[PDB]
């Protein structure tokens, strides 16, 4: 299971697997891997609107983000992707969609999108949670005098 | 820009049977693997309905005897049985890049 | 041995997977002191 | 129930210049972008631009520079079309268009149309 | 893994994490479910072709 | 073989505007889902510089001003705004089968 | 930073034969394919072949199976021509051109040319 996963999104089972967010892409049979730069939560902007004017029908199919290396840095383009890493081209587009309703995860909760627009940002407990975790209440034998 | 052609300017069609027309794009209109193309009938003093959208798509609230096919520059607009709710103004037209424009038009009406 | 039948799903109804959980370390092991001894009754 | 008011005729001076409008109801009006079409009977259905309400952008039809210029007022959910020079040629119905149903971005809400007449 | 998958058939994913057969597909990085109405076994017939 | 056209033998052009031409492959050139279509420019005396490969992927060391087009027979270039640096001769060539060929050119000069 | 040394001009009599050279430098050159394109003023810039210096095979464009020959010096990094009855219309530029910076491999690396004449 964890080929094929690695297959499929190698940067998240690269950067489980190695202990760090890391970009990965598959070589063959190995993984290249390349360590991602860190980037403050507040240094990041989301563009309200993720259509494209220059042209209809198609839409940004993952929020547009501009952000700052450095608190000071100049400001960068970028687009928005899974487990909050901002990818540096905004090349992810798709039809435009009606009732197109989104939550992409952004910091520590979700940023709510409705016909590709922003509406809100949502606590990350404002979602109800089901639980791919199976739990195995081990509790240990206590001590007997 | 995208020119849109139909080969049929007016095409008089009898009750029942098949009805064709054609749409030409001139070149790619397909993105996506979606092809931007739009069918639009427009009974004469009231304005335009959508038929079929993505050109393989039927409209919403619009009975099947409409059919839509094409692909790269060549549409093309099937109906069968054709009745008199069809004797109409019909408009293919793309919506790949920003000035979308409109096919010529085809006419529809009894032999 | 019962069918199904699923209708499209809408954002009325979201569900998200719970994050991983930080559960314990292990315990630090009691320390021992080694040494000679010489019980008495 | 998503329904596009628009007004009614315009007689007018040619070279004059008019306001033609469209009440967008039904929907939350700065969700979808609203296009507008030139009918004459002579020549085909023309696109002449659209605008976006949410942001007040929008994109023209590259003929319809100063001929033609959208506003939207998302206050009153009415889009606006501001029409200069027009020509006798210009004597034509427009209409006002959306999204919503169709599962693209495509134009399957219109209004009644406006049929804009210049003469003497 | 499980993200994987629930990329994958969201359908059998969100039917097993919730705990009874659900539609469901994502909405970017959110699950959108929908519960299935069961239908009674002797109440399906299948086309021979 | 494959046969390129390109509808402006010459295209004399104003600064600042749309600049546009077209490339006819006269069939298919795409491949793995990828049209094998790519555009050179060359300033006369001296060789030939990459401009967009893949029909659509702009090449490296150019300005996005140069953008691409087409699938199919069908491949367009776009420039916008058009600059005394594009005053050169243009060549659409595929790169399809092994006796891959070229386009018969295009001119761009001022009006 | 990659580059093509090439010859300089020839004058030549025409039927005669000759060997023209492509220097590589900036990378490996046994790791990317040698074309050779053929430029006449009059006629449209034509592709001739092209050699692959790892292994020596090469591919030639059908109308030049004995007018032009190529052949690989990994050793000195530099690919040849051997043109063989040379034509008045041979006459003409030839430029060798490489991989190596567009993603797929296409002819982004040129050569300054060679310039090759036959007359009397």
């Amino acid at each position: 299971l964890w080929n094929e996963a690695r297959k499929l999104n190698p940067n998240a089972i690269a950067s489980v697997t190695v202990g760090r967010r890391v970009s990965a892409r598959m070589l063959g049979d190995v993984m290249a891997v390349s360590t991602c730069v860190p980037v403050a939560a507040d240094n990041v902007i989301v563009q309200n609107s993720m259509r494209i004017s220059s042209r209809p029908g198609a839409c940004y199919s993952r929020p547009l983000v501009s952000f700052r290396y450095e608190d000071q840095g100049p400001l960068v383009e970028g687009q928005l992707g899974e487990n909050n890493e901002l990818r540096l081209t905004r090349d992810a587009i798709e039809p435009c969609t009606v009732g197109h309703r989104r939550y992409f995860t952004f910091g520590g909760g979700y940023v709510y999108f409705e016909e590709y627009a922003y509406s809100h940002q949502l606590s990350r407990a404002d979602i109800t949670t089901v639980s791919t975790f199976i739990d195995l209440n081990i509790t240990m034998l206590e001590d007997h005098e | 820009d995208i020119v849109l052609t139909q080969s049929p300017t007016s095409l008089a069609v009898s009750l029942g049977q098949r009805a064709t027309i054609s749409c030409r794009a001139s070149e790619s209109v397909d993105n996506f693997g979606i092809s931007f193309m739009n069918w639009f009938q427009q009974k004469p003093g009231q304005p335009p309905k959508l038929l079929i959208y993505a050109a393989s798509n039927l409209g919403s609230g619009v009975p099947a005897r409409f059919s839509g096919s094409g692909s790269g520059t060549d549409f093309s607009l099937n109906i069968h049985p054709m009745e008199d709710d069809d004797t109409a103004m019909y408009f293919c037209q793309q919506s790949k890049e920003v000035p979308l424009t409109f096919g010529a038009g085809t006419k529809l009406e009894l032999k | 041995a019962n069918f199904y039948v699923c209708p499209p799903p809408t954002g009325a109804t979201v569900v998200q997977f719970e994050q991983p959980r930080r559960c314990p370390t292990r315990p630090e092991g009691q320390n021992y002191t080694e040494g000679i001894a010489v019980v008495f009754k | 129930q998503v329904q596009l008011q628009q007004s009614g005729p315009e007689l007018v001076k040619p070279g004059a210049s008019v306001k033609l409008s469209c009440k967008a109801s039904g929907y939350s009006f700065t969700t979808y972008d609203i296009n507008w079409v030139k009918e004459r009977p002579g020549q085909g259905l023309e696109w002449i631009g659209w605008i976006y309400p949410r942001e007040g952008s929008t994109n023209y039809n590259e003929k319809f520079r100063g001929k033609a210029t959208l506003t939207a007022d998302t206050s009153s959910s009415t889009a606006y079309m501001e029409l200069h020079s027009l020509t006798s040629e210009d004597s034509a119905v427009y209409f006002c268009a959306t999204y919503g149903s169709s599962r693209y971005y495509t134009m399957d809400y219109w209004g009644q149309g406006t049929s804009v007449t210049v003469s003497s």
